[PDB]
């Protein structure tokens, strides 16, 4: 419902009329299989010494 | 003014961000990804004049 000020006729349009708003991931780089099924994981690297 | 000579160079000698074509929040059935870029800057003396 963030209102946008049109420049053609001076209307009042919301954000949902020119876009699509959803909850999604921040970056879409990596994905993980584990046995053929989608999951997630984290890789742990040990310190020097 | 000299602030107008400075602003004319910033508009006309600009660095455009490259991007890709087919980045990973993508459609279903996309086969080819390819980088894209645009030459925004100037190169010689004749363009600067």
């Amino acid at each position: 419902n963030i209102s946008l000020k049109s420049k053609t006729n001076g209307s009042v349009i919301k954000l949902s009329d020119v876009a699509n708003v959803e909850i999604g991931s921040q970056a879409y780089n990596f994905a993980i299989l584990e046995n053929g099924k989608p999951a997630t994981a984290a890789a742990i690297q040990l310190s020097p010494g | 003014s000299i602030s107008d000579v400075n602003n004319a160079i910033r508009e006309n000698n600009v660095e455009i961000a490259p991007g890709r074509l087919g980045d990973l929040p993508a459609e279903k059935g996309q086969l080819i990804t390819i980088p894209l870029s645009a030459q925004g800057q100037l190169s010689s003396l004749e363009q600067f004049k």
